[PDB]
């Protein structure tokens, strides 16, 4: 049947969007938060709202039974999952379709055989999508990862078949590095990734990431809706996007609409989607994925297909036909940041914070989403996307030029962001192109990228001049406005306060234990170094330990984090098994 | 190691760096010798009160009072 | 010659989206405040900022010395007109030319001859528009209009023809008041402005206030750049506008689209400019005005054609040959609301002082502009407007779905204003009509809107200093311990 | 010393206002 009332099975800034979306749509909206999210701008967004409990995801977003509990409570009769969390798992869609709600989203089915990465390669295939060479089922056995060097040559990507997250690829030159990367990757397969299947491609050195936007009625009509270019990956998650992808003939750019299409009929995809291709040096197009959720990265393609995106999902939940018959014009650029609570100088690394001020920038060509406002709290719990600033203009040139202003109108402050980062790319030569190709690729910003940002000091005195107290005063000079900070005790002639008596001045000592290369002390307990959730642990009480090996693994925003012994000795103690928050300094376990 | 002024936003000229400077040197008002006072205890407050014979204050604020220095 | 740095003289919105064209173009910018706003958002986005000192524009941005002595402290190359202030006299753009700094539009004799009404009207005779029955030159005298009146007859409206400004108007549906309605016309005119010519015409009740907008090269090209509706009013006075002007037939829309290149290349134009008509009852076209300076609602211009427009003017000033030919289509719908710090509730009376709150919302086709920042401060001497809400989509409907959230999440604070008439109308039937004709006209807001709204409930110290071979003024604050 | 925008720069005053 027809949506009427839509709960949005999420957090953040999508939240905030799919709330806005039903809103729009004349839809109910119900919203459902983490005890940590309670505040959050979505909550008090949506027209109702109810709480999960939980620290955690899986003490909260996770758990099936609370999301239909909540929609049962609620009387909202469609649900939708937005990105992460049970958006991209097939036991929940079928439990939500099984429990009776409109599931906005794909079939159970099609969730399923796309979830596979050696169906999606053999379904792929059927359709003829332009791919990689690589060994078409699962290999044995390091001498038969050997057997595809022995046919394609180097370099030899591999792959856990149901390995993911950036985790799970891996790169190999020589032929004597496959039994060390095999009883590695597999082990990982197994236990981390719970299934052992591998697979093997040929490597691309500096490929770039083009994507198109798909959208597949119950009925089997498809339309590409646009492409990015989205090679800015940090790691092999995106940071930077941009619609539709630049410089690409118009031979590969038709061979992608065309592509994409098939493969969502052999699939026999339906709902709002998007295909992930690399286009290699050679200009071959290969297709990687069809992710079920819809991408965070949709606005940039309604900022050039005029269309919504999001609404869609609710008008093919309804299984009404697509309103437009036909492509929609790419008409100019755009591109997207994400913002992010990362320290690129301290090497992209995620850190919890308060947001103390959030201006986001305005005005033309200019749109922020974000799931944070001044006032918010960000804990380790949830990644570190905060907002997305959506630039577009009349062409790329244009575009850059509103985002090199942009990012200068934009300020965050109380944490680390990624803001910095943008702004050093948007003044990048090997972003800006030279109207033919992007020296930009999947591997530049790990590698080739020169890291001007500093490490984030927030409001800290770290030097001895830090210390003094300041007045900042605004002084008009000839009509000019200066803004002028004066110290609150420096001299100048015979000016009073020019000194205190029995007051000193010196480098005040960082907020760390021990001195700066003290990283640990000589005692026995180890402790978390960071807020997180205890996700998994390593050794049993007596077991023997030497330093450097691995204790516990803690989940923080989504990045494992290993914690390891101190020294040698036996876990005579151990506090907690895994599943459990933990906070900055907890005992984990003691080695004596 | 010392604190310096700051300009924030925008750039004076020479001409408008020295009229800043100068009035705001100018509004340097003080003493011109700033430096520790003379000493002169005679008619303290302290040695005003009523102490009872056994006071502990007589230790902790008399002759603290006193002899600090 | 060139422009790398220009001035906006000019505060509010247009000073601040000029800041944001200039420092887009990569145009050093330079801001100008008076006391009431030396911390205001366009003093902090500027890339400079200089006092005019006093505290009101009489005091201030109309005496043109302070802003060609700012000029030529900062350097500039550029000054921008925007709307109203300075922004449309032609003396100021002369001697700004004869001082050599680049004046951002049309040449001076160029907006000496539109600016006035009874020269538009024989502009218009020689363009060979359409045309309303009213008189073609301004009457001379109470019996010169006592002859017009009888001719042209009932229903009528007296308005003053220079400096009219939207207010300068008095409507008549019996006609025995009428001389001392034309002696307070000339009256008030000569004290006001010291042009006392006036002219009088049919009062067409219920139109639609429709305009172009073109883009015109200093070499003659022109090209229409959109068209809207401006006709949500209260009392002459605007609320919303729509981007395009909705179902006009395809007979409207060519007769305006080659009336546009006729008016802008026979008065010989330059810049990017509205060009304004009226649409009556019956459907009809007549002119009405050609605006010399860029329409304050451009935005909704320029981000539903997808140029530029302000950039575009840059463009033109800087002497750039125009790169556009074909009128660009409008694609889906566009919204901007206009909000002003008066009670909706009241009468639209002002009220000034502080605004506490101001989460503007964002999101999927919605933008903010703004003089106002969260603890800014409003006084009676300035226009009420505090922001303008702008929002497109794929189709009209869905640009209105869109702004009845959206004038829901916008949520401001501590000053009465326009916002919960934005929320009704947005919302109400007489507007959201069938899909194909609606009832709104330019006074439904006074006489057929059924108001549901509730009613509401130290100086410097400046040292004067001599130093080198200039003579600055420093201004202090209250004070400052040092 | 003034530092202007993260220019050092040296200015030089009578030790004589007061």
């Amino acid at each position: 049947s027809k949506i009427s009332k839509v709960l949005v099975a999420n957090r953040g800034e999508i939240a905030v969007r799919v709330i806005r979306a039903a809103k729009d749509a004349g839809l109910a909206s119900v919203a459902v938060y983490a005890e940590p999210d309670a505040d959050a701008p979505h909550v008090r967004l949506a027209d109702e709202a109810f709480a999960l409990g939980g620290q955690t995801s899986a003490e909260s977003y996770l758990v099936f039974e609370k999301i239909l509990d909540a929609a049962e409570k609620s009387g909202a009769n469609a649900i939708h999952p937005g990105y992460g969390f049970l958006s991209e798992n097939a036991d929940f869609a079928q439990a939500v379709i099984d429990a009776g709600l409109i599931w906005i989203g794909p079939s159970p089915q099609s969730i399923r055989d796309l979830g596979d990465k050696v169906t999606a390669r053999h379904i792929a295939a059927r359709a003829k999508a332009p791919l990689v060479p690589g060994t078409p089922d699962p290999v044995k056995d390091a001498d038969e990862v050997v057997a595809f060097a022995k046919e394609h040559g180097v370099p030899v990507a591999i792959k856990a078949a149901f390995g993911g997250g950036g985790r799970g690829m891996k790169v190999a030159r020589t032929l004597e590095e496959i039994p060390e990367l095999f009883e590695s990757a597999t082990r990982e397969a197994i236990a981390a990734f719970g299934r052992g299947e591998c697979f093997v491609e040929r490597y691309l050195d500096k490929p770039r990431h083009v994507e198109a936007q798909v959208i597949a009625d119950q009925h089997g009509n498809v339309v590409v809706a646009g492409t990015r270019d989205c090679s800015l990956q940090r790691r092999f998650q995106k940071l930077v996007e941009e619609a539709p992808a630049p410089f690409l003939t118009d031979a590969q750019r038709k061979e992608i609409h065309e592509s994409a299409k098939r493969i969502c009929k052999e699939a026999g995809y339906y709902g709002a989607g998007t295909v992930e291709y690399l286009v290699g040096q050679d200009g071959l197009i290969s297709f990687l994925e069809v992710n079920t959720r819809l991408q965070v990265e949709h606005p940039v393609t309604e900022e050039t297909s005029g269309i919504d995106l999001v609404r869609q999902q609710f008008k093919i939940a309804n299984g009404e036909p697509l309103d437009i018959t036909e492509d929609p014009t790419p008409r100019g650029h755009s591109f997207e940041f994400r913002i992010n609570g990362e320290d690129a100088g301290r090497g992209f690394l995620p850190a919890p914070g308060p947001v103390t001020k959030f201006v986001a920038p305005t005005g033309p060509g200019v749109r922020m989403d974000s799931g944070v406002e001044t006032g918010s709290v960000i804990g380790g719990q949830f990644d570190s996307m905060l907002a997305k600033l959506i630039v577009t203009g009349a062409t790329r040139e244009e575009a850059l030029e509103r985002s090199r202003r942009a990012l200068a109108e934009f300020t965050v402050e109380g944490l680390a962001t990624v803001i910095p980062f943008h702004r050093a790319v948007v003044s990048d030569p090997a972003f800006i192109g030279d109207g033919e190709k992007f020296d930009v690729h999947t591997r530049w910003i790990e590698t080739e990228w020169n890291n001007t940002v500093e490490p984030f000091t927030g409001g800290d005195p770290i030097e001895e001049e830090d210390t003094v107290p300041r007045q900042t005063v605004v002084v008009e000079v000839g009509g000019r406005r200066l803004e002028v900070s004066l110290p609150g005790d420096l001299a100048i002639g015979g000016g009073g306060g020019a000194a205190a008596p029995g007051v000193v001045r010196k480098k005040p000592k960082p907020r760390k234990r021990g001195g700066g290369g003290a990283k640990a002390a000589s005692g026995d307990a180890v402790t978390a170094p960071m807020q997180g959730t205890v996700v998994k642990v390593a050794v049993e009480e007596g077991q023997e330990v030497s330093a450097g090996d691995l204790v516990v693994v803690l989940e923080a925003m989504k990045m494992e984090n290993p914690v390891t012994a101190h020294k040698d000795g036996t876990i005579t103690g151990l506090a907690v098994e895994a599943g459990a928050a933990i906070t900055q300094g907890t005992v984990i376990a003691e080695i004596k | 190691h010392e604190a310096h002024i700051k300009v924030l936003r925008g750039e004076p000229t020479p001409e408008e760096m020295a009229a800043l400077m100068a009035v705001l040197a100018s509004a340097g008002g003080g003493p011109a010798e700033p430096v520790k006072k003379e000493r002169n205890m005679w008619g303290h407050p302290v040695d005003k009160l009523r102490y009872s014979v056994f006071s502990w204050q007589r230790v902790t604020l008399l002759e603290r009072t006193h002899m600090r220095r």
